[PDB]
RNA sequence: UAAGGUGAUAUGAACCGUUAUAACCGGCGAUUUCCGAAUGGGGAAACCCAGUGUGUUUCGACACACUAUCAUUAACUGAAUCCAUAGGUUAAUGAGGCGAACCGGGGGAACUGAAACAUCUAAGUACCCCGAGGAAAAGAAAUCAACCGAGAUUCCCCCAGUAGCGGCGAGCGAACGGGGAGCAGCCCAGAGCCUGAAUCAGUGUGUGUGUUAGUGGAAGCGUCUGGAAAGGCGCGCGAUACAGGGUGACAGCCCCGUACACAAAAAUGCACAUGCUGUGAGCUCGAUGAGUAGGGCGGGACACGUGGUAUCCUGUCUGAAUA
RNA sequence: ACCGGGAGAUAGCU
RNA sequence: CGAAGGUGUGCUGUGAGGCAUGCUGGAGGUAUCAGAAGUGCGAAUGCUGACAUAAGUAACGAUAAAGCGGGUGAAAAGCCCGCUCGCCGGAAGACCAAGGGUUCCUGUCCAACGUUAAUCGGGGCAGGGUGAGUCGACCCCUAAGGCGAGGCCGAAAGGCGUAGUCGAUGGGAAACAGGUUAAUAUUCCUGUACUUGGUGUUACUGCGAAGGGGGGACGGAGAAGGCUAUGUUGGCCGGGCGACGGUUGUCCCGGUUUAAGCGUGUAGGCUGGUUUUCCAGGCAAAUCCGGAAAAUCAAGGCUGAGGCGUGAUGACGAGGCACUACGGUGCUGAAGCAACAAAUGCCCUGCUUCCAGGAAAAGCCUCUAAGCAUCAGGUAACAUCAAAUCGUACCCCAAACCGACACAGGUGGUCAGGUAGAGAAUACCAAGGCGCUUGAGAGAACUCGGGUGAAGGAAUGUCUCCACCCGAGACUCAGUGAAAU
């Protein structure tokens, strides 16, 4: 079954931020980064796995990507999509 | 290191793949995006490896 | 934006041969923007 | 990290930086 | 081939390997996201919504394959009336589109010339649609020729701005014949005799040849100018290799190259031999193409525009002979 | 009306 | 030990040209003889790049306009904060639609630009930010409309068109109060709950449609009232006590909030119901709808204002106070109530009439056809799970969207207050938004002179090392620095 390595695969990188601290410190939600779907019951369903921790409910949004001109070239980032998985009173990391 | 896992059987070399996936891929990408990654050919080695195990399980299984 | 779409989409060039004749002078020119779209 | 960009040579009128 | 590399802008950090599984090229394979004929349905292109059959960590929900049309074939169903038909369901074969030009078929103008303009020219050109092809079409006389003579078609040069057509104006313009590239003949409309009998189509093996990676491959030093010399001077050498590129100034003898000699584990097109499946030699006779020719009506191509107008076709009405 | 082709239409005229 | 090209000179020939040379140039050129030109430019309102003349002329970027004190900076009228002064205040205010794409905010420097400068900017560079069961899109159904399997027609082409299949600019399931970042908030939290479903337990039933009906269901206008948002009168609390007269007094200021849902469901109108029987039709079946008869009572349900409490000993809240790393956090919590008026907001798709009679389908609803009729199937209560995906920043009547310039013009709807005033008319004002661009030669980098300038005098400042001021050389106000020509 490729469930296990989908659910490997969804996760691409956490992300650092103050409001992603004030978030973890706060309301006890880590932020990261996801794949292009990433849809809520497999991203779930990794962190359970991956993290062995227990969640309540994650929500992601997407990201658009920025124009920035190199030199005299313009260029549109690749757009990427972050997750808020909300830890329960339970959390490692 | 491409004829080691050429002779092994269906079931072991899937167990390899599914070890190299969890190990040595979600921990070197987790330590790269935290910037604790000192080393970089790490994540090509076995993204290669990886490619490697998969073309020899299509190459077994099936045809 | 829905009727620029509608009006110009490559879906309704395809509809008449009239607009696959467009699509193909286009292509045969190296346009990067085939059509109108998002 | 990637912190070098490689900055390319600008124009004559460029950015001061 | 191999001791340099992780394609470039574009350096850097971190690495592989140096006698071979470093890196690069090539042949054979696998994967090949979504839109794109798109083909499970829809739609605003990279988006949304499903059914069926295969196996499964909390029923949770997942991974794979299928789910458009036409034509034909096979099978099962199948009314208006018994039979039947049409229609319906499943499986197999081929296509649905793109691609610069070339071929044929069906259409098809206007500007312009005649100093105008309606016949004509422009022109069966531009353009539109359909077909497969690598060439296409056509091709073995119901031909010319003249009563002397040739036996397929296509293309080139004369014939030839000739004869002819043409408000006999502008303009269009052959044919017979001669010389060249190339020459291949047959099949069905039907019976009997001997019956794989040559020629071909579809597939394996062997021989020669070429590509997809490539290998070897000769020969100059010192002095002067001079940033540096391939430049000047002196004396030597290779050459079946001074055809070309790079090298601080113009190089045969500095390097890559060139003449020349070789190289292929694997797939290849070409010319043959050897194996298998399929249609298929010659002998005797007959048959030898019917709604066709032709004719009446209005036109198109043959230079021939209806003029005395030969030939074919065209929509319509007629319409025999067949040796 | 616009775009491409006939078409570098023709023009006894500047 | 110097080709072509460029810049000057001297000769030479009737001429188009030729020769030699200094200078920058830097590696090609080429004697004589023969051959072809994309073979010689001064004009065709010729085409492309550059630059003078007018043109350093035209306005200064919307008549609300800014003045000052301080913080930064090298420099500040426009940069930051604060105090004053003027404006819109039914828009220049607050939202979303579309339209754009990160213009949102933190740090960073003015490379280039901003009708001057700008240290600031929507500038330029890095980093964050958009969290969707309850928002919208999305999806179920739909007409306007298309498309079109078969097929009909039609030289090809293509047009028509059934089955259907697409869609809204419409009808369908549901959220609010408060708190909360520099940027997100109904999707971030604190609670209340409301909806969507399937599966598992409980009880059994009568369940069961490309069928029946209602419903959806739709026009203008008129009295409107029972109310509410909203405001004002009182009202308690907190303060307070008055630099130019009085102002412990009916003196002055600030607050005195209502959620979503739970019921309660009232004024309202609507038409009568309760029952007995039979029966046409809606094709069909129906017991459902309805039609007619009869006795009875007048009740019948409809949603519905508001209302009350529950929600809710709700959060919030007068505030002052402890720090105030001086931006804010924290202490928390007093009153948090009555009356009037009143909406163009509800009841209200109401009611009433007026007239020509004012979409469509699906969802929603009972009987039910066949079929299933121990069951399957559904509701009722409980259980769990999940509610796919997409946008969520920012301008949005505007500097970011459509307008040839940060173009003066516009840009759909939506909330759109108080006072005087009947008047979303005006005039002025609360909150909110603002002040929407001016004035520069700086004497700057540097140059020189001086009135002069701390001291020693040889190092009167000419120097150890001095600076203010003045005279001059130094873009000038800076900008549309076009225009025909």
């Amino acid at each position: 079954m490729i469930r296990e390595e989908r659910l490997l695969k969804v996760l691409r990188a956490p992300h650092v931020s103050e409001k992603a601290s004030t978030a973890m410190e706060k309301s006890n939600t880590i932020v990261l980064k996801v794949a292009k779907d990433a849809t809520k019951a497999e991203i779930k369903a990794a962190v359970q796995k991956l993290f062995e921790v227990e969640v309540e409910v994650v929500n992601t949004l997407v990201v658009k990507g920025k124009v920035k001109r190199h030199g005299q070239r313009i260029g549109r980032r690749s757009d990427w999509k972050k997750a808020y998985v909300t830890l329960k009173e339970g959390q490692n990391l | 290191m491409k004829a080691k896992e050429l002779r092994e059987k269906s079931v072991e070399e899937l167990n390899t793949e599914l070890l190299n996936l969890l190990r040595e891929q979600f921990n070197l990408r987790m330590q790269a995006a935290s910037g604790q990654l000192q080393q970089s050919h790490l994540l090509k080695q076995v993204r290669r490896d990886v490619a490697r195990v998969k073309t020899l399980l299509n190459e077994k299984a099936g045809a | 934006v829905l009727k620029r779409n509608r009006s110009h989409g490559f879906r309704a060039r395809m509809a008449t041969k009239n607009g696959r004749q467009v699509l193909a002078r286009r292509r045969a020119k190296g346009r990067a923007r085939l059509t109108v779209s998002k | 990290n990637n912190r070098p960009v490689y900055i390319p040579r600008p124009r004559p009128p460029h950015p001061r930086l």
